């Protein structure tokens, strides 16, 4: 009477273990362990959408709209949490675009299903109803897409591309971002028209090097590369024309000593007197080699020898250093330049092709730049990324990341395969599929039934950072659609969608005039990830834990 | 979701209270099931002052020693229950509800829920009552024979103490009901025999005695002990002033009043005792071998002592509250509290009255009543927990025998109502169901859980309880075939069948009563029990 | 520098109201499955040691302290419930929470506000009250085989349903003898006395109109069995009452001592000769009694008992009709009671019981329950309380009701048509109250085994076709109407239940901030 | 049928209680005279010492 | 554990006799009259009652030996006021000590003027109240402040004869234990 047994054959496992079974309204708790962070996501999705502060144990702050990229640092004790996290890390790595949904859509999922749970739907039924709601959306999504690329290579088609992607990260201005990745995607793509050849993209080939100072208008896209390095012999401005020669090499630009044991061994004092200058006229000896072919910078890999560079600027050659390996893959690209380990001559086919090697003040700091021309194309091109704070400077990084990643997409597919944006995609299937549910018997309607439900967030989330009201603005835009295609051909109301700013009622003006829309392949992998998020929470009835 | 109520409280739902309650039950019933019998083990309660205490009843363990688990607190409120107004049958409730909380969870665990169980139960327990009434017989007490009485005082008490000690009891305990009965008002009390602990010879060396004894002596040595006849007078008053009630004193103007004012004091005291003295006389005065005995409630003035002293005159004081009904009815006097009317009256009579000495304590002994509507047993032992466990044994012993007295229907026992309810119970044809393959799996194990009583004492006797009960199956097979109505036992001397009315083995009719009744409602409402709580305020 | 020794933190915005919500969802948790006829029971461990198994509402809310404040709301509810009525407290507790769940997913999800609902609900309150109205009817009330299967519909859930046939019985006689005519049934619960003996048998029982007394006679020579007794109650002690004045006698002559204690002996020779100025046969009191005055009484044959409870003196009253006078001077014939017979006293090796019985329409009775352990005597005792709970309503009005979730499934429906046909802001709100009423015909099907969702789906149909009377069975789970099998409850308990889940939910929606540290 | 885990051994005299057997105590006990004796030895004589 | 002891502790030879009925008669009537014998040497203490208004020949007298009682330590508390009528306190402190003398018998209540007390004692100072127990002072008390100043009561009075030992704390004629009849009645209808 004064105190209970506490649990009997409780040490068949260890005290720290707990159970946790679906009863005891623990997956209403789960539920609502989504929804804490899941409230986080609201107010970050959409061009309105802010960032977050995530100061670590060790100080380093990122500032971020994204998810993904935010839920990396949280140490989350939850596991059902925890797959949210990898179920947004796989989006991140995949397809790099629409992992917000991934969190928002799939966090709605279990909150919809809070409801059938509670009204006494079998877990089991729950996951055909989804499944089958799955293939009737990943079917329909092919069958209401409107507009195709239909070129790699355009000045106009990559503003209704890379636009409404950074539009989300990172808002600002539209066109001083937006012309940044444009030119620096024309110079990397082998555009190689009439030809029948494959194409090819990497997402490492643009990258983004940080650089403090300046103003976001300033920012220049340069052909090359750049790094915060000093020459050591000599700088020069190179205003010679009459384009030099490059030569790569891997190893130090210094005598290869022996592996085993390398050490002198003077026996008499004829080898002491010539040993002193035979190192001297032996690495004077290689030099006339590599000199001689016109060569006027070496990039070397590791640390190079005073003797060996006593000779290199002798007759004006640069130094790099370059102490990394993919540092030094990197910049064989650019001029198309094929290393060889050995000290010897470089081939001719082998040499790299770089105009000018210049030498300026960006950031204070000295940097090299290896700026082409017009003629003799490069790829794996940088931008300069110009800007006050530091933070700032991480997020637009990861937004041209995204960019670079929407990019990906147009390669794999026979196509580009736009869709209408401003959650019109979304409001779409909301009465598609619940004409679906009509048509299936069953129990299984009201999953089919939750499932449209659950898609009204997204224009819910963007009615709510948008600082309007959600009960007003929604069923405003649901009258485009319960006006549904009359016998007149060429209807012009899927384009409706919800507005950020401006005119009131909000049913956008389009998204077309505005050229914003979304990619088929993010959608896609989006709502299958999504619903695989949904389905491993859902499926499970029991959970356990240790230490906590 | 109790966490978020309160972080400090804890549950146990569906099944961890389910292992719990049977947990608890079975080891309540492993550790209590031991005493029940003849061939049971004495346990010694020995506390932290070191006090030991021998027993077998369920009721003084449990009340000693405290339950630690909620579940087994329902069950000794139970078996508190059961030792009030019965007095008899504790082991068997905790058997019981530790049985069919077994027999219940066997069926639990096979996909079964707890409310058709109970039903079953209930309707199991309706059908015992109807088996219940045609299986007692009605004897005809008005002979008032002492052969049926000691049987079945023996019966009672051979579950206590050994078998020689049994005999040498059980006269004691059929002599406490010899005139204490009513046939038209139908009233017999239980507290008017008066149980006093002192040592003595042995415990084997007790007797009974017709009339009162009094544990207080004679203060004075100038009194006789022996009296040859002896006129009761009933006191209440006390004779020596506690306090007045009134805040008052005595202030004297001079030395000479201080004697007077101290002799004011003695008139009251010569008051009220001159009418004690004018009493004495008013019957016979110098009449020899006739004295006069005054039993006072409250206290007695030792100055007052020298008074009864002188003529001769009995005192006791500090007498007990329930003992002022008792005088009247051994005596045949009558009570009285104040001393202003006295007559011959309402004095009442004995023909012998003693006093012994027995160390540093004098016992007075009021034997030879004439027509004595009560009396008393006098529990010698050699030692402080023989007291207690043959205080327990009479105590329980006087229920057993009272009750045949309070209705004239007596059960055989040996285990012959549990056999023969067993087969009762297995085929309900269309008597009490309700419904369809639901209630019969309540009445199955209902009557599966009966039987763990004879099976138990044969765990205690030493022998195999599923060899001896076979030939007890195989008789009742061809009894019913016979056309003889004949009731079957066990004896643990042997490991044989038996007879309960041949051999003399009896229980009584509202220990069954209570036991089945009481067993069959906690075993209900623990069967229902889902979770278990706790909460509160430290 | 604190500027607050109150909570200078504070817990504000939504999250304040998850913490509310979730709280109050929990509550109801604990005892989702204590509805219905196949309802489990619960054990609760207190402090103090005393152990209580109990399925009611209110004695499980009221022995559960809650740290949680907004939780504590949803405790006192049942508390509410019991005081007013006595019965149907399990329902208000999910039904409020089924409110607070449903009208969640608003201000998050829809961003409306908490006023705009708060007139939502009263609308609602306005049309549940109106559409109870309606499905309510009136019955005899003076029948009384009507009224046994009524006091049956609460009996139902609780463990007394097997011995229902004597449950009604012992009930009906006991509310019958305390009413009396005059809210037109002024009768209280204070003047019916329950008196739990352990042991016995519960189905021997019997409704003895009287006041059962815990004691024995002061003296051996009394009568224990009076034919035609005479009560007399008294509130001086029979002992001699000490003067508050601190009185000091100054004793000088030798005379005075004696006298003193002469004039007690005097006063109480008195005091009793005035007693016999009327000659009972039966006195009460409440206070001591001296050994001096058990003399005196004996010739009367005046049965005294003492250190009565001031409330048994009251219940003596009552039934006997006897007044109660303090002093010893004012006894008339009319004080001392009568048409009182059959004083017996029963011979019980426990305790001593006193029995009376009957030949100013208030009367009081004392239910002498039987039965096999201390817990379950209070068991079998809340069920009285809720025997008689339920029957008083059905005498205050003749209104009544059916139940067994027919009755709130009919404010679903009813509320469910008119829903759409509103067409405003405060419609979403509204919707949510319709959907609120469905868990207590949920939670019936759910403890009785059956699947919900195809159960409740056909009930959905059977009530469109215009019918109220359709219940849920609670054993094996039909669409059967309820006039067949007879589970009637009456209409007070549904009228406080929605209107309680109503208030609490008022209450507790309005709250945006958390504090505490204050230590008043 | 037992109450716990284990159950340790009673101790038939109290905890504390100092006992022993043998030749030892009495020589002990005769030894502990001859201490204070010796206390007293040189006391005895007229020339003996405070 | 203390619900046993409340039965017996918390019950005086008035309060004990309502559990007469209820409780057993060899359990109740055993520490009656231990109750009773401690109510009887109470009275044989109470060798006073009124206040001793003293003069200084006997001051080394009655104060001091009556410290020592029977001097079996049979102490006595001697509670004694150096009187000042010019003062207000004083006046105040000499009716508390006739209150007192009238409820705590035992305890001796001596009173003298603060002129005759000592000499030329500071008139500021006054009025002193010093007490003596078996010859030894346990408290030499300054002006009534500490015990509210002009506003003192009864009450406080009393609470400082517990602190001294002079008065045991659960004392029934103390005024915080000694409810009104009035305070319990209410307390045994809302049981
Ligand atoms: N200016 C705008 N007007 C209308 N809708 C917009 C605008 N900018 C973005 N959106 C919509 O907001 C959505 C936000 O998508 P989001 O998941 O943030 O993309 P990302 O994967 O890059 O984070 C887009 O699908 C787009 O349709
Ligand atoms: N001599 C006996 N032989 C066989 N059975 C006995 C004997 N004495 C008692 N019993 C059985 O023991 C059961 C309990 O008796 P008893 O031990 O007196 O009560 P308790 O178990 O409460 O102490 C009875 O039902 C009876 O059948
Ligand atoms: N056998 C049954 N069949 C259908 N409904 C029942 C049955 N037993 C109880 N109910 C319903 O369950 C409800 C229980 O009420 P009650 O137990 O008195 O208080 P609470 O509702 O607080 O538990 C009743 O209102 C009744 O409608
Ligand atoms: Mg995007
Ligand atoms: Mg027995
Ligand atoms: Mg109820």
């Amino acid at each position: 009477s004064l105190r209970l047994p506490q649990n009997p054959n409780a040490g068949l496992f260890k005290q720290g273990y707990n159970s946790y079974s679906n009863a005891d309204g623990q997956i209403i708790k789960s539920i609502a362990a989504i929804r804490e962070l899941h409230q986080m996501c609201l107010t970050s999705m959409g061009p309105c959408g802010r960032n977050k502060i995530i100061v670590n144990h060790l100080g380093k702050i990122i500032i971020t709209n994204d998810a993904a990229t935010m839920l990396r640092e949280l140490d989350i004790v939850h596991p059902a949490v925890k797959v949210l996290v990898m179920a947004t890390e796989q989006q991140k790595i995949d397809m790099g675009d629409g992992t917000n949904l991934v969190m928002i859509l799939a966090g709605e999922l279990l909150n919809v299903s809070e409801k059938l749970i509670s009204m006494g739907l079998s877990a089991v039924e729950i996951i055909q109803g989804y499944n089958m709601a799955r293939k009737f959306t990943l079917k329909e999504l092919d069958e209401m897409v409107v507009g195709e690329i239909t070129d790699k290579n355009d000045k106009n088609e990559l503003l209704k591309m890379i636009k409404p992607v950074i539009s989300s990260k990172k808002y600002g201005s539209e066109d001083i971002l937006s012309e940044l990745v444009s030119e620096a995607v024309s110079h990397v793509l082998p555009v190689a028209q009439q030809a029948g050849e494959i194409p090819y993209f990497n997402v490492d080939s643009i990258r983004v090097v940080k650089i403090m100072g300046g103003s976001l208008s300033n920012s220049t896209v340069i052909k090359g590369m750049v790094f915060n390095r000093e020459p050591e012999g000599h700088v020069k401005s190179l205003s010679e024309d009459k384009k030099h020669k490059v030569a790569v090499f891997t190893c130090p630009l210094d005598i290869a000593n022996t592996e085993t044991k390398g050490t002198v061994l003077l026996h008499n004092a004829q080898e002491m007197l010539d040993f002193s200058k035979g190192e001297e006229k032996q690495i004077d000896a290689m030099m006339k080699e590599i000199a001689d072919m016109g060569v006027e910078c070496i990039v070397a890999g590791a640390g190079v020898g005073e003797l060996a560079l006593h000779y290199l600027n002798r007759y004006g050659i640069l130094v790099l250093k370059v102490p990394s390996k993919f540092e030094l893959r990197r910049l064989c690209r650019v001029c198309g330049a094929t290393p060889l380990p050995r000290l010897g001559a470089p081939t001719p086919e082998e040499l790299g092709l770089v105009e000018t090697v210049k030498t300026m003040e960006i950031g204070g700091d000295r940097v090299t730049v290896f700026k082409q021309e017009q003629g003799e194309i490069s790829r794996t091109s940088t931008i300069i990324l110009r800007g006050a704070t530091q933070n700032n400077l991480d997020d637009i990084e990861r937004a041209i990341d995204d960019g670079v990643a929407a990019v990906k997409g147009l390669m794999k597919p026979s196509g580009g395969k736009l869709l209408p944006g401003a959650g019109a995609t979304e409001i779409e299937l909301i009465s598609r599929i619940t004409k679906y549910g009509e048509r299936t018997p069953g129990l299984l309607q009201l999953a089919i039934k939750q499932f449209a439900v659950a898609f009204e967030v997204v224009p819910r989330t963007l009615a709510e950072t948008a600082g309007l009201d959600v009960n007003e603005v929604l069923p405003n835009l649901y009258a485009a659609h319960n006006v549904t295609e009359p016998g007149a051909v060429k209807t012009d109301h899927l384009y409706k969608g919800v507005d950020i700013d401006g005119e009131s009622d909000e049913g956008v003006k389009d998204i077309r005039e505005e050229n914003i829309y979304d990619m088929l392949a993010t959608k896609k992998f989006a709502i299958n990830v999504a619903t695989e998020a949904a389905t491993t929470v859902l499926s499970i009835d029991q959970i356990i834990m240790a230490k906590k | 979701s109790l966490q978020l109520l309160n972080p400090k409280a804890e549950s146990l739902r569906r099944d961890a209270a389910l292992k719990v309650n049977v947990t608890s039950a079975e080891g309540l019933q492993s550790v209590l099931e031991t005493n029940l019998g003849p061939k049971g083990t004495l346990k010694m309660l020995v506390d932290g002052a070191g006090n030991i205490k021998l027993t077998k009843d369920g009721k003084v363990l449990l009340t000693e020693m405290q339950i630690q688990s909620p579940t087994a607190v329902l069950i000794a409120r139970a078996a508190a229950a059961q030792d009030e107004i019965t007095g008899d049958g504790t082991t068997t409730v905790v058997c019981l509800v530790g049985e069919l909380l077994r027999q219940a969870h066997r069926f639990i665990q096979e996909g079964v829920h707890p409310r058709i169980i109970t039903d079953g139960f209930e309707i199991a327990r309706k059908e015992s009552m109807k088996f219940l009434d045609e299986f007692k017989i009605s004897k005809t007490n008005l002979s008032n024979d002492r052969e049926f009485l000691l049987q079945v005082a023996r019966s009672s008490l051979l579950t206590k103490v050994d078998a020689d000690l049994t005999e040498v009891l059980t006269p004691i305990v059929t002599d406490a009901v010899l005139s204490v009965y009513d046939a038209q008002a139908d009233n017999l009390d239980l507290h008017m025999v008066e149980i006093m602990q002192m040592q003595h010879l042995s415990p084997k060396d007790t007797t009974f005695i017709k009339g009162l004894v009094l544990d207080h002596g004679g203060r004075h040595p100038d009194m006789p002990t022996r009296v040859k006849n002896a006129y009761v007078l009933i006191l209440n008053v006390s004779l020596e002033y506690e306090k007045t009630e009134v805040n008052s004193g005595f202030f004297y103007s001079s030395a000479d009043q201080r004697d007077k004012l101290a002799a004011s004091e003695r008139k009251f005291v010569d008051a009220k005792l001159k009418k004690i003295i004018d009493l004495k006389n008013e019957v016979c005065g110098m009449d020899p071998d006739k004295g006069f005995v005054i039993i006072n409630q409250k206290g007695i003035d030792p100055m007052s002592l020298d008074v009864f002293a002188k003529h001769n005159i009995l005192a006791l004081r500090r007498a007990k509250r329930r003992n002022m009904e008792r005088l009247q009815l051994v005596t045949g006097g009558e009570a009285q509290n104040s001393v202003e009317d006295l007559s011959p009256q309402i004095l009442g009579f004995s023909g012998l009255v003693y006093q012994e000495t027995i160390g540093e304590e004098k016992f007075t002994y009021v034997t030879e009543n004439t027509d004595p509507k009560s009396c008393t047993i006098l529990i010698k032992g050699s030692t402080h927990y023989a007291l207690a466990q043959t205080k327990d044994a009479v105590r329980d012993g006087l229920r057993a025998v009272a009750n045949v007295l309070k209705d004239k229907n007596i059960i055989p026992g040996a285990g012959a109502f549990y056999i023969a309810l067993s087969r009762y119970l297995r085929s309900a044809n269309m008597n009490k169901l309700g419904a369809k393959g639901k209630t019969k799996t309540g009445i199955e194990a209902f009557a599966e859980a009966l039987l763990v009583i004879p099976k138990t004492l044969v765990k205690n006797s030493g022998f195999d309880p599923l060899d001896v009960l076979a030939m007890v199956e195989d008789e009742l097979d061809d009894a019913q075939d016979s056309d003889e109505t004949r009731y079957v036992g066990v004896d643990l001397n042997i490991g044989d069948s038996c007879d309960p009315t041949i051999e003399g083995i009896w229980d009584s009719y509202r220990v069954l009563r209570n036991a089945i009744t009481g067993a069959t409602g906690i075993a209900s409402n623990l069967l229902l029990c889902d979770e278990l709580l706790r909460a509160g305020r430290s | 520098v604190v500027f607050m020794n109150a909570s200078q933190e504070r817990t504000t915005g939504r999250q304040a109201q998850i913490s509310n919500i979730t709280a109050a969802k929990a509550v109801a948790d604990v005892i989702r499955t204590c509805l219905g006829p196949k309802a489990m029971l619960k054990m609760l461990l207190d402090p103090m040691g005393g152990l209580v198994l109990t399925n009611d509402g209110h004695a499980i809310l009221r022995e559960i302290d809650v740290a949680h404040p907004a939780a504590k709301s949803m405790l006192e509810l049942s508390r509410t419930q019991d005081e007013e009525v006595g019965d149907g407290t399990t329902t208000v507790i999910i039904l409020a929470g089924e409110i607070l769940a449903q009208c969640a997913p608003y201000l998050i999800e829809k961003n409306i506000h908490p006023v705009i609902i708060i007139q939502a609900l009263k609308k609602a309150l306005t049309d549940a009250l109106e559409v109870i109205k309606q499905v309510s009817k009136p019955v005899d009330v003076e029948n009384d085989a009507a009224m046994k299967k009524l006091i049956q519909a609460s009996i139902g859930t609780k463990y007394v349903i097997h011995w229902s046939e004597k449950m009604c019985e012992l009930a009906l006689d006991a509310v019958k003898t305390v009413r009396k005519d005059l809210n037109f049934e002024i009768d209280i619960k204070r003047y019916v006395r329950v008196e739990k003996i352990p042991g016995g048998d519960v189905l021997d029982s019997r409704v003895l109109k009287g006041v059962l007394l815990n004691k024995d006679v002061v003296h051996p020579k009394m009568s224990r069995h009076i034919e035609n007794p005479r009560v007399v109650l008294l509130d001086c002690p029979l002992e001699y009452k000490k003067g508050e004045s601190q009185t000091n006698i100054e004793i000088e002559k030798e005379e005075d001592w004696n006298r003193i204690l002469q004039i007690e002996e005097e006063q109480v020779q008195l005091m009793c000769e005035q007693i016999l100025a009327v000659r009972p046969t039966l006195v009460i009191t409440e206070k001591g009694v001296s050994d001096l005055a058990q003399h005196y009484l004996l010739k009367g044959g005046c049965s005294v008992l003492r250190r009565v409870k001031k409330s048994d003196n009251n219940r003596i009253a009552r039934v006997t009709g006897a007044t109660i006078v303090n002093r010893v001077e004012d006894l008339k014939e009319s004080d001392v009671g009568t048409n009182c017979g059959l004083f017996k006293v029963e011979m019980i090796g426990d305790e001593y019981f006193s029995f009376l019985d009957n030949c100013g329409l208030q009367k009081a009775c004392t239910i002498m329950l039987r039965g096999g352990s201390k817990d379950i005597l209070n068991e079998i005792d809340r069920n009285l309380q809720d025997a008689m709970a339920v029957a008083r309503n059905v005498m205050l009005s003749p209104s009544l009701s059916p139940g067994g979730g027919a009755t709130e499934m009919a404010v679903s429906v009813k509320l469910a048509e008119k829903a759409k046909q509103l067409e405003g802001i405060q419609q979403w709100p509204y919707q949510a109250v319709a959907d609120a009423m469905e868990c207590i015909p949920r939670t019936l099907i759910q403890n009785a085994g059956g699947d919900p969702i195809r159960l409740l789906s056909q009930l959905r149909a059977k009530h469109a076709q215009g019918n109220f009377t359709t219940g849920i069975d609670g054993d094996k789970g039909k669409i059967v109407d309820m006039v067949s099998y007879g589970i009637w409850e009456p209409e007070v308990i549904k009228q406080q239940s929605v209107k309680t889940a109503i208030e609490s939910a008022c209450l507790l929606l309005r709250v945006d901030d958390i504090v505490s540290g204050v230590r008043k | 049928m037992n109450f716990g885990s284990q159950t340790p051994t009673i101790v038939v005299l109290k905890e504390g209680t100092d006992a022993s057997q043998g030749k030892g105590q009495i020589i002990s006990n005769i030894n502990a005279c001859v201490a204070v004796q010796e206390a007293l030895k040189p006391t005895l004589g007229p020339l003996g010492s405070d | 554990a203390k619900q046993h002891e409340n039965r017996l502790e918390d019950k005086d030879l008035s309060d004990l006799e309502e559990l007469e009925d209820d409780e057993d008669e060899d359990f109740l009537e055993a520490y009656k009259i231990k109750r009773l014998n401690e109510i009887r040497k109470l009275q044989e203490r109470s060798k006073f009652g009124e206040v001793f208004h003293i003069n200084k020949p006997e001051y080394n007298k009655e104060v001091t030996l009556a410290s020592q009682g029977k001097k079996d330590d049979g102490g006595v508390y001697v509670f004694v006021h150096l009187s000042l009528q010019s003062k207000l306190q004083s006046r105040i402190l000499s009716h508390l000590f006739q209150s007192a003398a009238c409820k705590f018998r035992e305890i001796k209540f001596v009173e003298i003027p603060a002129n005759r007390a000592i000499e030329n004692y500071p008139e500021s100072n006054c009025p002193t109240l010093i007490v003596y127990y078996r010859g030894e002072v346990i408290k030499n008390m300054i002006t009534l402040l500490e015990l509210g100043g002009n506003n003192s009561k009864m009450e406080d009075f009393e609470d400082f004869m517990v602190k001294v030992g002079a008065v045991a704390e659960g004392d029934n004629r103390l005024i915080m234990n000694r409810d009104d009849e009035e305070s319990r009645e209410e307390r045994k209808l809302h049981y």
